[PDB]
RNA sequence: GGCCACAAUAACUAUAGGCAU
DNA sequence: ATGCCTATAGTTATTGTGGCC
């Protein structure tokens, strides 16, 4: 066992418990009763002031209710243990592959026990209907799911068991993050399923126990300008305003020649022909949009920021950036056509899509900017949440200028 | 060796120690009576005599205010107060009052030395007899926390033996309710009394049991219904300044049961800040909604208990400007709980958007009390609902809602055109104002040749751009094309303003309903666009 | 006077736009 | 760059109702 010490000056997490539905409350008790008998969680008295938020999520593969505990408040204080004391190495050749398979390894953490002094900080309260019961309390005796300090201690044992796997396959690069395992293979799709099955069979030999992503298909889609045979005043006025907002992002684009076409007061119905200078500049601006802009670099010291915008009619776009008006990775997700789609579900699946891509390329949880209320989001996010890792999100205003620009992206 | 029910270890804060305050001056008249109290508690096993080994001192009033600051933080006793509307209907309800509650549950040996108090001397400043609390003291922060946790362990096997009965604990009082007959219910309480007697808890007999009408949190409780206590208000003259706010608080407490409660006009009088005795006179608009509120208070009404088999139904009504009231009910006419949404931060919130914000308030409240999402009934059409949110930036989702028409129907005023109108007159909108002396100009230049320039006194830059749109729509035909340069003016026309603010915008809104088609476009300011530069030179001629 | 639950009212920070120097 | 305006998010301080020490 290893003693865990907190950051000096800072006290333990104290967050108010968010209420859950009647179906979710009874689902949490069933899991907590089974874990108590095995030796995973134990009851504590009212002397404990530390509280941890707890939610309920549904599974697709195991079709059962799973317990989700948010450690976002604790992770800000326990960042010294998982980075300074015991850091996780990240390879550069992880983002460049053919197929990435995601496997859950969160069940393996229930074997290694937690420190005696740290047990009191992992206490959580279960919400009740109309506050009939005072609140049943449980503390983690082993490594909890969703905590960044769990893989740091398990790292010494994880490297030993993956040692014969890494020796057999030198070209295949493996990476561990939180509770999800990411394996990148350069083999064929028919051979990719065989390699994962051999790795999964090795886990059963130790003791503890289709979803696929394409890292090569995350190519940056260029923003193309609408092609029109006859340009009207109304079409120009919208074109100048959109490209002027993007002038701070792209220095190459100039709106000097476009404004000189209009002389004096004119109606929008009137058709204005483009000159030789106007046709040359507009065609040159498309080349700057296709070619990646100079000045894009990754910096691990600065925090990653992500902003998702609503477009309408089942269209969503996101921008990943470290500095304002300086994009690093751009992409868009339309609609999950097949069964059922709504305003929350299309946004919940969007956040999970960026988070998974953020781990493979970089390896950090970004700040998600959502066009939704705090009271609305913190109630319906649990219904479609599947991933055990919970990123930090903030709620801000969505400008009309950013909405009308990224709609032309192919 | 003396204390039962296994003591829970309690420690102080590492930052500072316990109290060190000296004893208060002598009274003599009150000390003599306290001697008999301390002797009686010593024989039972509550306090014990100690020597000069204890340095800690506690003043006798006994105040524990200094001790609570030194004591560590405990987890809250109650998470949200239970509402009578969300409770289950029971056939027979019996309450049990615990005698010697904190006297039974003891304190840990390590913490016993910190709760030591000194009795005031008789004469000549004598040391007297020192005493320390062995059990839970009266007025301690951790007293309601440990007692509730200890009672849960006592009633832990009792709940498993009888799943049909529902028992609730509140500080000292315990509520027992079941759907069983009066004969079977009386036997269960007698068995419950013997379970508590084993630890050392005093319970009243059958003759000392309280009647079905209960008084809890200001609510009158009944086995089949529930009602609020009648509020008596003075009906003669409006007194002082704070009593006006007291009437709002009385209406706030009445909002949970009475559906017809208006508070918007009363809050308008409380706009005056920094006042001890202001004395606000009554006005026509403020007393207008106050008269109808008193009429509903005259008739007594009762609420209904929650039933798990039936689904919850909610309906939204509009009673005033920027105010929404809702009622939750399972059966018609019989209401469970009523609510309100009256807060306006200042700017426009939109009637369709604020309605959705009101629904979210019900949804979140339904999770805490009921535990399930209710079926909503909105006064808005399905066609209007789909048009608003698809063009708006913010996303929201309502799972189950049905279309039911109500007498106060809410309808959309106007919608902006996506495509420009052919053969219509083009209007260019641009305005400028100065910070000094507060002066601004508004004008518009058309393709025909007509123009009008006016001067305004005491105005900001945001208002001068707003005034130019009003003048452009005033001297125009039916189909109007508006080209604006400001981003601020673009957001107001796209949304629907309906509040105390935006009085100047209300003149524009009224005109927009009269016109058939109105187009709006945005252009960048100060660049060199034909039509925008001509208006810019006129407004900045004197500024 | 502090603590707990819920409400109404005033102030302060991030984003977007604007004015003035 | 700072001071001064508006809007979209959030936060706090104040008062009130119901209780408690
Ligand atoms: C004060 C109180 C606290 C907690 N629950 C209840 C009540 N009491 C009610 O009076 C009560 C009355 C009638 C039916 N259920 C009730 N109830 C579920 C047990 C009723």
């Amino acid at each position: 066992t290893v003693p865990v010490k907190l950051k000096p000056g800072m006290d333990g997490p104290k967050v108010k418990q968010w209420p859950l539905t009647e179906e979710k409350i009874k689902a949490l008790v069933e899991i907590c009763t089974e874990m108590e008998k095995e030796g995973k969680i134990s009851k504590i008295g009212p002397e404990n002031p530390y509280n941890t938020p707890v939610f309920a999520i549904k599974k697709k593969d195991g079709t059962k209710w799973r317990k989700l505990v948010d450690f976002r408040e604790l992770n800000k204080k326990t960042q010294d243990f998982w980075e300074v004391q015991l850091g996780i190495p990240h390879p550069a050749g992880l983002k460049k592959k053919k197929s990435v398979t995601v496997l859950d390894v969160g069940d393996a953490y229930f074997s290694v026990p937690l420190d005696e002094d740290f047990r009191k900080y992992t206490a959580f309260t279960i919400p009740s209907i109309n506050n009939e019961t005072p609140g049943i309390r449980y503390q983690y005796n082993v490594l909890p799911q969703g905590w960044k300090g769990s893989p740091a201690i398990f790292q010494s044992s994880m490297t030993k068991i993956l040692e014969p796997f890494r020796k057999q396959n030198p070209d295949i690069v493996i990476y561990q993050y939180m509770d999800d395992l990411y394996v990148g293979s350069d083999l064929e799709i028919g051979q990719h399923r065989t390699k994962i099955e051999e790795l999964r069979q090795h886990l059963l030999r130790w003791g503890l126990t289709g979803y696929e992503l394409h890292p090569d298909k995350w190519t940056v889609q260029p923003i193309v300008l609408p092609e029109k045979d006859s340009w009207t005043v109304n079409d120009i006025q919208k074109l100048v305003g959109k490209l002027n907002w993007a002038s701070q992002i792209y220095p190459g684009i100039k709106v000097r020649q476009l404004c000189k076409l209009l002389r004096g007061t004119k109606a929008l119905t009137e058709v204005i022909p483009l000159t030789e200078e106007a046709e040359l500049e507009l065609a040159e601006n498309r080349e700057i949009l296709k070619e990646p802009v100079h000045g894009v670099y990754y910096d691990p010291s600065k925090d990653l920021i992500a902003e998702i915008q609503k477009q309408g009619q089942g269209q969503w776009t996101y921008q990943i950036y470290q500095e304002p008006f300086k994009n690093l990775k751009t992409g868009k997700y339309a609609r999950m056509r097949g069964a059922h789609t709504n305003d929350v579900k299309q946004l919940t699946e969007a956040v999970q899509k960026i988070t998974t891509e953020s781990i493979v390329i970089w390896g950090k949880t970004p700040k998600f900017k959502l066009p939704i209320q705090k009271e609305t989001w913190e109630t319906w996010w649990t219904e479609y949440w599947q991933a055990t890792w919970v990123p930090e999100w903030e709620f801000v205003n969505t400008p009309p200028l950013v909405k009308l620009w990224y709609q032309l992206e192919k | 060796p003396i204390s039962p029910i296994e003591t829970v270890p309690v420690k102080l804060k590492p930052g500072m120690d316990g109290p060190k305050v000296k004893q208060w001056p002598l009274t003599e008249e009150k000390i003599k009576a306290l001697v008999e109290i301390c002797t009686e508690m010593e024989k039972e096993g509550k306090i014990s005599k100690i020597g000069p080994e204890n340095p800690y001192n506690t003043p006798v009033f006994v105040d524990f205010r200094e001790l609570n600051k030194k004591t560590q933080d405990f987890w809250e006793v109650q998470l949200g107060i239970p509402h009578p509307a969300g409770l289950k209907k029971k056939k027979s309800v019996t309450v049990l009052d615990v005698g010697d509650a904190y006297f039974s549950v003891p304190l840990d040996e390590d913490f016993r030395k910190y709760t030591a108090f000194t009795i005031p001397s008789i004469n000549n400043e004598t040391p007297g007899i020192r005493y320390q609390y062995n059990v839970l003291p009266q007025g301690w922060k951790g007293s309601p926390a440990i007692f509730q946790s200890s009672m849960t362990k006592i009633l832990e096997p009792f709940r498993k033996q009888n799943p049909d009965i529902v028992i609730y604990q509140y500080m000292d009082d315990l509520y027992v309710g079941s759907d069983l007959e009066i004969g079977q219910h009386r036997t269960k309480i007698e068995e419950l009394r013997q379970h508590l007697l084993r630890w050392g808890l005093t319970t009243p007999d059958k003759k000392h049991q309280k009647e079905p009408p209960f008084l809890w949190m200001g609510y009158e409780l009944h086995p089949d219904k529930w009602t609020v206590q009648p509020i008596v208000l003075p009906e003669k003259d409006s007194w002082t300044v704070n009593d006006i706010q007291k009437l709002v608080g009385k209406l706030n407490w009445a909002s949970q049961i009475y559906p017809g409660i208006k508070v918007r006009q009363l809050c308008k009088l409380l706009r005056g800040t920094k006042a001890l005795t202001e004395v606000i006179p009554l006005t026509e608009e403020a007393e207008l909604e106050l008269a109808e509120n008193r009429e509903i208070l005259k008739e007594p009404v009762h609420g209904v208990y929650y039933d798990p088999s039936k689904d919850l139904i909610a309906e939204i009504q509009k009673q005033g400007q920027g105010q929404w009231t809702y009622q939750i009910y399972q059966e018609p006419f019989k209401n469970l709980k009523t609510g309100k949404y009256a807060r306006m931060r200042g700017a426009h919130t939109n009637d369709v958007k604020q309605l959705t914000e009101a629904v979210q308030k019900i949804t979140t409240e339904s999770i805490v009390i009921w535990g399930k999402t209710p079926k909503f009934k909105l006064p808005i059409q399905k066609e209007t609902w789909e048009t608003w949110w698809t063009e708006y930036w913010q996303a929201t989702w309502v799972p189950e809602w049905e279309f039911v028409n109500t007498p106060p129907l809410v309808k959309l005023w106007y919608q902006l055109e996506k495509e420009p109108i052919v053969g219509a007159e083009t209007f260019y909108v641009d305005g400028a104002a100065s910070r000094e002396t507060k002066l601004g100009k508004a004008g518009y230049v058309t393709n025909k040749g007509r123009q009008k320039v006016v001067t305004l006194t005491d105005t900001t830059n945001q208002k001068t751009e707003l005034q130019a749109i009003h003048l452009a729509l005033q001297d125009s035909g039916l189909e109007v094309n508006i080209v604006t340069n400001s981003q601020y003016a673009l957001g107001i026309i796209q949304a629907q303003p309906d509040q105390s603010e935006s009085e100047l915008v209300n003149q524009i809104i009224e005109q927009l309903i009269k016109k058939e088609k109105v187009y709006l476009a945005w252009v960048p300011a100060h660049k060199g666009i034909g039509g925008n530069e001509q208006v810019d030179k006129l407004v900045s001629a004197g500024i």
